[PDB]
């Protein structure tokens, strides 16, 4: 069968991890990929899989991933699922209620907090209306909170969209940095491009 | 042959989502309008949704419009549900059965007979 | 890996002005959106405008009517000239690149005014 | 080369039905059949169509049609199925396997049940034996149920041939009030004289 | 040409009936028969009879019989059938697809079903094969759900066979206790010990 | 009708420790399989433990490392030891035999620790 290697060292080993509302979408196909080795790696603190159950990922085959991976904390964490609701589950991303695909995360305290606060992480409060299933904006405008028009000022009913997190070890378990990712699977109309397992 | 199968349910968190499907075996459900039921520990089997052997004319109860969604896979021969907003109220057991176009007028608001009877899941829902 | 290259900071008196800028040589897919915020010390991050190279302004009331930003479409570049400075706006301040896909962050330029 | 219609909805919107052990019966002929009409319409519980396609019906040409109707309980109605035994199949109405028609059922309960109950519905339990196919049994005497001679007395060994139905709104639905009408068809190499809408 | 007769009534009247993974077995010959009173005692609502027509039963005569009752739920009888799927038929006892004899079972949450639950009676949910035809093999393993060697010991991804019943008059039909007995003849080419009242 | 004769409960305060029994007098057709279940009040049934005359252990988890189980193959009879006794482990415990036909039940010992 197929043997190319599907850019894991890339993600899960990747440097540094993008915001939460400027996300990267990467896409992997005519790879294989070796899921067991993070299902034992001993760290992911975060495995929810749906349509496709953890274990037979290594023996199916799939058209097309789509990655996103980031840090958020960790009490926000429970948001991250199809069809939930919440500041992120709804301003943010929205999971499709038929989402296959997986959740896994492992919080990053050493890898993404500074003891002076890493405020590099920015998030929405308020938004114009909430997003669509797997609905990215990056858009900057200064929300209008009242009736008052915001010209692109802030102030009075004039707020930035959004706000940095004080992400420092300091931070308890559920502020704490954690790196999540949420990967997409397409068993399409079309050949399995993710495959090689079949061992 | 007739053989409905009801698969999906169980417990769920409040404010949390689920999916059913039964599926139709034996038969083609295609030709049959399908309407989901729901019977709690102590009250009787209420309905829920109906929707036609086309998909077309629907029904949902007061209590679950705007929350639940019926919808169906002719191609795939079953029928689906999703469910939004979970409260503790929606543990009961659910059965899907089937009956063709009851009325003049085509909507499927009406309670009908149920023919197919299948065997039914329980669908709790508690924190 | 983009890089925004940050420079026009340093030490001025209270009303001068100096002129601030930084430059994204990475790959910048699609439009981008250049930032600049700013970071005193104790305190969190405070933005002074995310003006989009296609439009959106983003100004602040911080600092409203008198500082500016132009963008330079040729080089893809952002220049922050502050004038009217004074004690309390001094930071240190980073410019940033929203780009299609994520965004980064500059390494620094510090800011500092008084008499 | 008819214009006149058959009496479908005189057969269905008929005020009263007849109890299981009499039932009741139509000869049906020289007469236009609307059955897409019908078909789409399901102010039915079953339609149970045994030698003959739903879909087909408004297309089929008759030489005659049969219409037997009674009212039954939520329970027993799947011994009507042919090659199939129960108290009714063997002792109020037999079916023949060979059955070319369709029975046609629905629940009436807010027409037939009364929370006083409705006792002029007849249910025959006891008989010397099953009858044969399409039989009625207006009979009126008390079965022996031992070498007891009753001589038309009842009592010991002496039986009520016809329990009188219990219908309330107080019934489940296993027990609720089912109007049931039977259209039996004879597939004959005769004038077939309940063609459908055709041209 | 016997005299010897079974004890029917003392074998199925008396009220200690077993669970599903111990259901209880008794060999019966050399005795007169006569189950026409036991058809058409109704107390076991169920009557499935396989490989022969309970009627024509009552004269045959048997080579052997096995009686195998218990106790179940209301909802899982479907699975206890020839050729029959669920988990109790794949994990607590399974018929052969030749399965010659009749099932009969009736409800008695008066008798096995407390309001406090009645869990004396177990199910294997959990079994390291299939049920083979007619296998009791009563094993309480602690079944490894994950790769590690639970070594009889609960913890993470060990569970339990055998889970107990909440027999309550309070339970649903389909979750109340139901007495159930499958009687099984193995009609080979032995002498029958059992027959039927006729010269 | 085998019986299962139980006893060795009663009062004990928290550390304490009590020794059980059951005895089948029955039958017992071939190896068995004697058990304890617990069932406080409120709960359903969970098992102790349901160790077999030859092997196969059979220890949950619950009380892992603190009570024990002897046979007595002469009688056929199995005591279970209970050690450091504590609240939550308090409950009416019932023996149990598998048998190789069907299962049986004990009628009850009470178990109660508190302090």
């Amino acid at each position: 069968n197929i043997t190319n290697l599907c850019p894991f060292g890339e993600v899960f080993n990747a440097t540094r991890f993008a915001s939460v509302y400027a996300w990267n979408r990467k896409r992997i196909s005519n790879c294989v990929a070796d899921y067991s080795v993070l299902y034992n790696s001993a760290s992911f603190s975060t495995f929810k899989c749906y349509g496709v159950s953890p274990t037979k990922l290594n023996d199916l085959c799939f058209t097309n991933v789509y990655a996103d991976s980031f840090v958020i904390r960790g009490d926000e964490v429970r948001q991250i699922a199809p069809g939930q609701t919440g500041k992120i589950a709804d301003y943010n991303y929205k999971l499709p209620d038929d989402f296959t695909g997986c959740v896994i995360a492992w919080n990053s305290n050493n890898l993404d907090s500074k003891v002076g606060g890493n405020y590099n992480y920015l998030y929405r409060l308020f938004r114009k209306s909430n997003l669509k299933p797997f609905e990215r904006d990056i858009s900057t405008e200064i929300y209008q909170a009242g009736s008052t028009p915001c010209n692109g000022v802030e102030g009075f009913n004039c707020y930035f969209p959004l706000q940095s997190y004080g992400f420092q070890p300091t931070n308890g378990v559920g502020y704490q940095p954690y790196r999540v990712v949420v990967l997409s699977f397409e068993l399409l109309h079309a050949p399995a491009t993710v495959c090689g397992p079949k061992k | 042959q007739v053989q409905l199968q009801e698969s999906g349910g169980g417990l769920v968190q409040p404010g949390g989502s689920l999916r059913l499907s039964c599926a139709a075996s034996g038969f083609t459900l295609d030709y049959y309008a399908i309407g989901w039921f729901r019977q709690a520990p102590g009250k009787e089997r209420e309905g829920v949704s109906c929707i036609s052997s086309s998909g077309g004319r629907t029904n949902y109860a007061d209590s679950v419009k705007g929350r639940f969604t019926i919808s169906r896979d002719n191609t795939k021969n079953t029928v689906y549900l999703q469910m939004n907003s979970l409260k503790p109220e929606d543990t009961a057991v659910y059965y899907c059965a089937a009956w063709e176009a009851s009325r003049w007028y085509c909507p499927l608001q009406f309670s009908a007979d149920f023919s197919s009877w299948g065997q039914g899941t329980q669908v709790t829902v508690s924190s | 890996q983009v890089q925004l290259q940050e420079s026009g900071g340093g030490l001025v008196q209270a009303g001068g002005s100096l002129r601030l800028s930084c430059a994204a040589s990475g790959s910048i897919f699609s439009p981008n959106t250049m930032g600049w915020f700013r970071q005193a010390l104790g305190k969190q991050r405070e933005m002074v405008a995310v003006i989009s190279s296609i439009a959106s302004t983003q100004y602040a009331n911080f600092v409203k009517g008198r500082f500016t930003i132009t963008r330079d479409n040729t080089k893809n570049t952002v220049h922050l000239q502050m004038n009217s400075l004074i004690p309390e706006d001094t930071a240190v301040y980073y410019c940033y690149a929203v780009d299609k896909s994520q965004d980064y962050w500059g390494q620094g330029t510090q800011v500092t005014v008084s008499s």
